[PDB]
């Protein structure tokens, strides 16, 4: 029980300036409104797992 | 009982006066491993020796005689093709099985290397290992 | 151990667990006299191997050897 | 949704659960189920993620 | 350990033995190609089975498969 | 007994013991390194093992059995065709008698019946 | 008393087969050089063993020969993923310390093995068997308690899992027994008397044809003219079979939050 | 010299009959049509099962019979 | 690790039939090569770097 | 992949070639599957016979001597 | 038209016969190599015969070559010549590798006697034959590894350990761990 | 779980002495006869059966081979080759096998 | 059977016909741990 | 005779071994016993140590 | 077992880069 909730992909945020292709892209990226759909889990930015394909170049150790 | 159905097989009040006598038994918090490290003397330089069963080499007994030529035998057109695919299929669910009663390591028959020309004569053998092996 | 079929993770034997470690004798005179490491050249075959070479001096004699 | 739906093999330890032997004396011989092997796995809603 | 016995007398005993089986096994052969298709197939079977023949095919009767002797 | 050409890789590695062989599709690569010519048809070389078989049945048509034979191609090819068939006859044995220890069995991780949840 | 040969001596007639698996001119030239001065040749090795020397494997060079591990995708990262294919190269690389470690058994294979129950427990069981084949079952307590009480529990254990085993085997078997003896449709009311007297070669390639159209010269002679003829004759007969198609079912796997049935694949993407 | 006797028994005749028994019954076995269908060995099914029904009786609960010298694999 | 000293990594092919098919006399033939073009690599780079 | 050699032989892969298209080659596949279940049935029926004739019993009072090789250090 | 041959088709009719070769005669698609043909092909030619791997006369001939000593003897001859070696374990088999391995030691006392006038010419010489001993020692450092030889394999190996049980598991058996991850009990 | 964990099924008494832990007693441990009163009392047995207990052997030792096989009727085909016809529930009273 | 007793249920020939279809699962050699650093 | 009464807890793996779910669905409904708490063990013979 | 071994009961397809692993 504990393993599988801990596999629930916490919320990470898209802002980076690590990454040098973030850095450059990111200044070109048109921040849009999020609308609230009822939820609570609403993934509006990047996921907290390594395997989630904008977070790949996180380490996770 | 108060509107829910708990299922549960019927109860034995027999099982209540059940006679156990209670065993000594006592856990050793700290006690022997499965293997242990010994100090002896050593070598600075050593060689390694390694007998592969390559099975692709005729110049030792690793080579695999009864397989090799029955499989060529199978390649040719018989009477008896389907047969010796069958032979071939047992004699690979006999190596399969590499049981202290069938293994080349205590020499037994049809599994150790001195004994492998005999599958060439008696192929018909690997039903009476597999059974052994069963029976043992 | 691992061959044996038990996977390890980690390596040493500090163990951060609730498991004993032994740390290694002291090189210091108090620990060298009261222990010594276990000589391996000190576990030997039982000499009871020797009383099956009974059977050999009895076939000698009965095959007239 | 493949989170929800990510599981680990073998569970948890069986030797911690209820013995058979034990129920049988206490007075309670359980029944012996088949294997539910029909049943598909699915994620919930996305309220509930 | 396993006996070093057992090993040694083993593997001679299993292949004399094998030898004394072959000279068997070529009397059995022998002895069963000279027998009726009806009597080859309902000795040592089921007291179930009802024998019904089979159509007459042409089956060599080949001691070992390889020229060996 | 694999009925088909290809098979689902993870349905033959084990859920409940770790996993350290896979059962590989034919290494087709191993088939551009003979040098001599040879004909070989596409259709024959994804069902399991049979590849290797005609290699080293085209190798020991080329060469003979002895001092020739005994190149880096041919005998790769001869060790791939016993070690594949010796894994499959394992591995269709486990899978026969087994079908628990593999991922995607239904009695790997048994689901229980209703009944059993008390509710 | 000289000692024994191995058959493989009577192979080669020799005990110096200079046999190396690198075809190069220096290698190759070098072996035969060797291989014809080995009778008086002091460095001379063996590679054929004997009852009183032993012998080498093959060599590659200078180096020893051993065939290249069957491919096997199971490895360990250091660094970094190297998303390791064991087909994509013919001989295995080198594992290097920051980048793999490969999966154990480089010569391995996969078997079925037993421990060998404890001597004493074996000694019990044996004394069972033979109080119960002579005097039955219900006069051998004494003995079936000895099997309880001086065998480990863990022997216990194999052999209370042994019997499930092989109940479990057994109910397999007998189960292909019952789909092997099915009468199928297009079997039924045959029996041996309907078979017809042909034996395996009847079904090869000399006396049954291939589905191929190339396995004989049957179709040599074809024109293109007799072609188009065919072709308006397949098209006749599909003016009757066109009439029929089966309906459009349901995707059972349209759910994608949804554990998808393992259905067949398509032929073709 | 002691163990000479037991290639004697008459269950090495019959073992050494089942074996012959397989391998005319398999020689017979044929492939009779090319339709990539089952029914392309329908006449070697009903030799097969000859051979079956020949050593065990099909209407029974168990037609395999364990037994510890029996076969498995 | 064969060129660590004393190397407790048993489980890194310490232990296993490690069989090559390159040139024999590694450390005289194939090791070189491999250092010759690392020094082809740095030169390469510090030329066109400077 | 069990009852490899039986099955390639049911093929026809020893004497002809498997059709180059899908469809009628993964049906050849499947038409095997009803002899290989009756192939498997007869290797089942192999009567027994005395274990003790090419093994002595490795649990006879006889072998608990437990010797060892007497070997010669060269 | 359609020929005939010793291999013959599957069908019982001969509706359903002529109905088989008419769907694959509408499958046949000529390729001829001559020019003004309405069926020319220079490249992507089809061959009209099936080719059919089979084995070679020099295959069977060099499998019936393995067994060239076995078809003069009878099986009692065979066994008695291959199988029942008598037993004599009195010999030094490892002298093979003795040689072999202390051959490196006796090439150096006379290789260091090399009469090379240059000292850094017998630094190339040693270097060269340390990478002939390299290959099979494999580590250069002392108390690091052992040497890997590959060797032949025989009935004689491991001839006087065979008695161990823990010898044999050692060496040939890789147990597979499981989520109890416990040495067997 | 810790590693050196073990379950005796037999009481043992460790001892209470500093750097050094060991099983140094075992409760009611009977000492038997010594190596030599063993010997001396062995030898009486195999003197006996040297001098008295060899006549008739080789029968008895032919029924006792066939009982170590494993199936019956190979039983009964040994007693009837080899030990001249004896009766399988005749040579398991000699042998002592019989209740 | 051959002097040899094996005491099983009683055995149902019918459960050899029971319908399984396959279900996908995936095993992903290298996944995600519970903690991370 | 200690060392042969020395056992490690927990046996071994029971998710290694055949399933009861597995046998029901395979035509056979398996009978569930008692613990035989009856049972005491003892070391066999010096000869067997 | 690999402590990193996870069973996921939905197709999924990995990336084929170098240095990366990620679906
Ligand atoms: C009446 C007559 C009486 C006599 C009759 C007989 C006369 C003699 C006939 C000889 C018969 C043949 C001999 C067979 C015995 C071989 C025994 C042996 O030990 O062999 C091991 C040796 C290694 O083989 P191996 O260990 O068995 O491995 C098997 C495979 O090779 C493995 O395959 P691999 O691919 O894995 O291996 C890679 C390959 C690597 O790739 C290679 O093959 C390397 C090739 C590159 C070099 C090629 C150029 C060499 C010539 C340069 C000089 C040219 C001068 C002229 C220039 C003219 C320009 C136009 O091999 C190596 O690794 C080689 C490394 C070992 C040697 C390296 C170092 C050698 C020492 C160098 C310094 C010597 C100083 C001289 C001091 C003198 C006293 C010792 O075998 C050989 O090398 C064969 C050499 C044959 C002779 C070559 C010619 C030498 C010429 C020298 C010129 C200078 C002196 C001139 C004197 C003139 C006198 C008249
Ligand atoms: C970087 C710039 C500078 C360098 C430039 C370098 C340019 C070279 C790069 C290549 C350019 C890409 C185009 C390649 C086309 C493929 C050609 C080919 O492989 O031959 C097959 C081609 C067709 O074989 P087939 O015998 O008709 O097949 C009968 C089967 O029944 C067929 O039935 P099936 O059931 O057996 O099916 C077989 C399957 C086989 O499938 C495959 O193997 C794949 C084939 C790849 C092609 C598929 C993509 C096609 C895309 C169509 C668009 C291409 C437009 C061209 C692009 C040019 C870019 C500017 O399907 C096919 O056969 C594919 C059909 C191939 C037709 C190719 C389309 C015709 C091109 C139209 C323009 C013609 C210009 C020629 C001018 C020559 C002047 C000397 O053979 C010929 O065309 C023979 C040549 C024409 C006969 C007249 C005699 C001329 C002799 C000229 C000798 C001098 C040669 C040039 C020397 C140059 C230096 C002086
Ligand atoms: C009367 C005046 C003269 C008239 C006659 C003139 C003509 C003479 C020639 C004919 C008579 C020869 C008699 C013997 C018959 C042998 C025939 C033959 O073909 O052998 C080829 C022989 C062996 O062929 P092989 O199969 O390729 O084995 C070499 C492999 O490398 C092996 O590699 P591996 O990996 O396969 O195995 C490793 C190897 C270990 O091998 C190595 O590691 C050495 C590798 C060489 C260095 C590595 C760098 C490679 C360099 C490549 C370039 C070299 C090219 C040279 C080409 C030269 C061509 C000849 O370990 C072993 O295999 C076992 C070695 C230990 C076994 C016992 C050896 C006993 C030898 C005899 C002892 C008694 C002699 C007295 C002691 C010496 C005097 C104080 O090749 C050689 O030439 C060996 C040369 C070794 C140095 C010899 C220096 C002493 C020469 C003795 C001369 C007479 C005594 C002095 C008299 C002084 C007043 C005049
Ligand atoms: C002047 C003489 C000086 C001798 C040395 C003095 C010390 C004497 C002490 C010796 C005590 C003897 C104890 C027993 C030793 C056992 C020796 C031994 O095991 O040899 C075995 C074995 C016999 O082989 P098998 O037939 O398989 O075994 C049969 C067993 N019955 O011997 C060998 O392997 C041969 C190797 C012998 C030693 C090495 C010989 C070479 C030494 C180099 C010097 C020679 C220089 C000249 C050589 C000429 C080369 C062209």
């Amino acid at each position: 029980a504990t393993r599988w909730y801990g596999r629930q992909p916490g919320h990470l945020l898209r802002a980076d300036t690590y990454w040098i292709p973030n850095l450059v892209s990111q200044r070109f990226a048109k921040h849009q409104p999020a609308h609230w759909d009822g939820t609570q889990n609403m993934p509006i930015f990047r996921l907290a797992d390594p395997k989630h394909k904008d977070s790949y170049m996180v380490q996770f150790r | 009982y108060e509107d829910f159905v708990f299922t549960t097989p019927y109860f034995q009040p027999e099982s209540t006066f059940k006679s156990v006598p209670k065993l000594f038994s006592d856990i050793l918090l700290g006690g022997v491993e499965w293997v242990y490290t010994t100090s002896e003397s050593v070598l600075a330089y050593d060689y390694k020796l390694w007998y592969l069963w390559s099975g692709v080499s005729n110049l030792d007994e690793s080579f695999d005689m009864f397989f090799n030529q029955y499989w060529a035998l199978s390649l040719s057109t018989s009477v008896f093709q389907l047969f010796y695919a069958v032979i071939l299929d047992r004699y690979l669910s006999v190596l399969f099985q590499n049981t202290p009663y069938t293994n080349d390591w205590f020499r037994m028959m049809l599994h150790s290397k001195e004994t492998a020309l005999i599958w060439l004569y008696h192929p018909e053998l690997s039903w009476h290992i597999n059974g052994l092996n069963q029976f043992f | 151990t691992l061959r044996a079929g038990k996977n390890i993770e980690g390596s040493g034997q500090v163990h951060f667990g609730y498991h004993d470690q032994k740390w290694g004798m002291p090189a210091i005179p108090m620990f060298q006299l009261m222990y010594y490491e276990l000589p391996g050249n000190s576990i030997v075959v039982n000499p009871c191997r020797n009383q099956n070479y009974r059977l050999y001096f009895e076939m000698r004699k009965k095959l007239g050897i | 949704r493949m989170r929800y739906l990510t599981e680990d093999p073998a569970g948890d330890d069986p030797l911690q659960k209820t013995k058979d032997e034990h129920l049988v004396d206490l007075g309670f011989i359980p029944k012996v189920f088949g294997a539910n092997v029909e049943v598909r796995k699915r994620a919930p809603h996305d309220k509930y993620l | 350990r396993t006996s070093a016995h057992y090993i040694e007398i083993n593997a001679i005993y299993g292949a004399e033995m094998m030898k004394r089986y072959h000279k068997v096994w070529e009397n059995i052969i022998e002895e069963r190609s000279k027998a009726t298709d009806q009597e080859k197939k309902t000795r040592y079977a089921h007291p179930s089975y009802q024998y019904s023949p089979l159509p007459v095919v042409s089956i060599p009767n080949v001691l070992n498969p390889l020229n060996l002797q | 007994t694999i009925f088909a050409e290809t098979w689902e890789a993870s349905e033959y590695q084990y859920r409940n013991k770790a996993n350290l062989k896979t059962l590989p599709v034919n290494h087709l690569g191993k088939l551009a390194e003979l040098k001599f010519d040879f004909v070989e048809y596409k259709a024959h070389q994804l069902i399991a093992c049979h590849l290797y078989e005609r290699m080293t049945i085209h190798c020991m048509n080329q060469y003979g059995l002895f001092k020739d034979f005994y190149r880096p191609e041919c005998l790769d090819a001869q060790y791939y065709f016993k070690t594949c068939v010796e894994l499959n006859a394992a591995y269709g044995i486990q899978k026969k008698f087994f079908p628990e220890h593999f991922v995607g069995s239904p009695y790997a991780r048994p689901v229980p019946q209703f009944q059993q949840l008390g509710l | 008393k000289a000692p024994g040969q191995i058959y493989a001596y009577d192979i080669h007639n020799t005990h110096y087969p200079y046999v190396n698996i690198k075809q190069d001119s220096q290698t190759q030239l070098l072996a035969s050089f060797r291989r014809s001065i080995a009778s008086i040749n002091p460095f001379s090795y063996r590679q054929v063993p004997s009852q009183d020397r032993a012998a080498f494997g093959l060599r590659w060079g200078n180096a020893w020969y051993a065939p290249n591990p069957y491919p096997n995708g199971i490895h360990f990262d250091r660094v970094f993923p190297t998303h390791y294919d064991p087909l994509a190269e013919t001989n295995r690389t080198k594992a290097n310390l920051q980048l793999i470690k490969y999966a154990p058994g480089n010569y391995s294979t996969l078997v079925v093995t037993s421990e060998k129950l404890p001597r004493p427990c074996i000694r019990t069981i044996q004394n069972y068997r033979r109080c119960q084949m002579v005097n039955g079952t219900e006069k051998c307590n004494s003995e079936a308690q000895d099997i309880l009480a001086i065998c480990p529990n863990w022997a216990l254990d194999h052999m209370k899992e042994k019997v499930r085993f092989y109940t479990k085997a057994l109910a397999i078997n007998n189960q292909t027994y019952i789909r092997a003896m099915q009468v199928e449709e297009y079997n039924q009311g045959r029996t041996v008397a309907d078979v017809a007297p042909k034996t395996w070669i009847h079904g090869t390639r000399q006396h049954l044809r291939p589905d191929t159209m190339w396995a004989d010269d049957r179709y040599t002679n074809i024109t293109q003219t007799e072609i188009n003829e065919a072709i308006k004759r397949v098209e006749a007969r599909k003016a009757r079979e066109h009439e029929k198609k089966p309906v459009e079912q349901a995707n059972v796997n349209a759910n994608t939050g949804e554990q998808p049935v393992r259905v067949e694949k398509s032929l073709y993407p | 010299k002691q163990n000479e006797y037991l290639l004697e028994h008459e269950d090495v005749k019959r073992y050494v009959w089942w074996y012959e028994d397989l391998k005319e019954t398999l020689a017979r076995v044929h492939r009779q049509a090319n339709n990539h269908k089952a029914c392309d060995f329908k006449d070697s099914e009903i030799i097969l099962q000859d051979f079956i029904r020949r050593y065990t009786n099909p209407k029974d609960n168990l037609p395999i019979k364990f037994h510890p010298q029996g076969q498995t694999f | 690790n064969s060129a660590l000293i004393g190397s407790e990594n048993q489980s890194d092919s310490m232990n296993e039939l490690n069989t090559n098919f390159s040139m024999t006399y590694y450390i005289l033939t194939v090791l070189p090569g491999k250092f010759i073009y690392w020094i082809y690599e740095i030169l390469h780079t510090f030329f066109v770097v400077c | 992949m069990d009852n490899y050699f039986t099955a390639i032989t049911l093929l026809g892969l020893r004497d002809q070639n498997l059709p180059p298209f899908k469809d009628a080659r993964l049906q050849r596949y499947k038409s095997i599957k009803k002899m290989i279940d009756l192939i498997e049935t007869t290797t089942k029926l192999a009567p027994p016979m005395p274990v003790e004739l090419f093994m002595l019993n490795p649990t006879d009072p006889e072998w608990d001597d437990d010797m060892t090789y007497p070997t010669i250090t060269h | 038209p359609v020929k005939e041959g010793q291999a013959k088709l599957w069908f019982s009719t001969k509706e359903e016969a002529d109905a088989y070769d008419d769907k694959m005669i509408s499958n046949i698609e000529l390729k001829s190599q001559d020019y003004e043909d309405e069926n020319f092909s220079p490249v992507f030619n089809r061959k009209t015969q099936e080719y059919f791997l089979e084995p070679s006369e020099k295959f069977k001939s060099d499998f019936a070559e393995l067994l060239r000593p076995l078809r003069s003897l009878s099986f009692n001859q065979v066994v008695d010549r291959y199988v029942l070696i008598p037993p004599n374990h009195t010999f030094y088999r490892n002298w093979t590798y003795e040689k072999f391995l202390g051959g490196f030691g006796l090439s150096y006392l006379i290789l260091r006697e090399l009469p090379l006038r240059n000292f850094y010419a017998r630094v190339f010489v040693m270097y060269a034959f340390a990478a002939k001993v390299l290959d099979h020692l494999g580590n250069p450092f002392p108390f690091s590894g052992h040497g890997q030889i590959v060797a032949a394999a025989d009935r004689w190996n491991h001839w006087d350990v065979r008695c161990y049980d823990n010898v044999m598991k050692a060496l040939k058996y890789i147990r597979i761990p499981t989520v109890q991850n416990n040495i067997p009990e | 779980m810790q590693n050196t964990t073990n379950i005796v099924h037999v009481p043992v008494h460790m001892g209470h002495t500093h750097y050094f832990d060991y099983i140094d007693s075992f409760p009611k441990l009977k000492e038997g006869p010594t190596l030599e009163e063993n010997h001396i009392t062995n030898q009486k047995i195999l003197r006996e059966q040297l001098i008295s207990g060899q006549q008739g052997l080789e029968q008895n030792l032919c029924l006792r081979n066939c009982f170590k096989l494993s199936q019956k009727r190979y039983i009964e085909f040994c007693l009837d080759r080899k030990c001249g016809g004896a009766d399988f529930q005749r040579a398991a009273t000699i042998l002592g096998y019989t209740k």
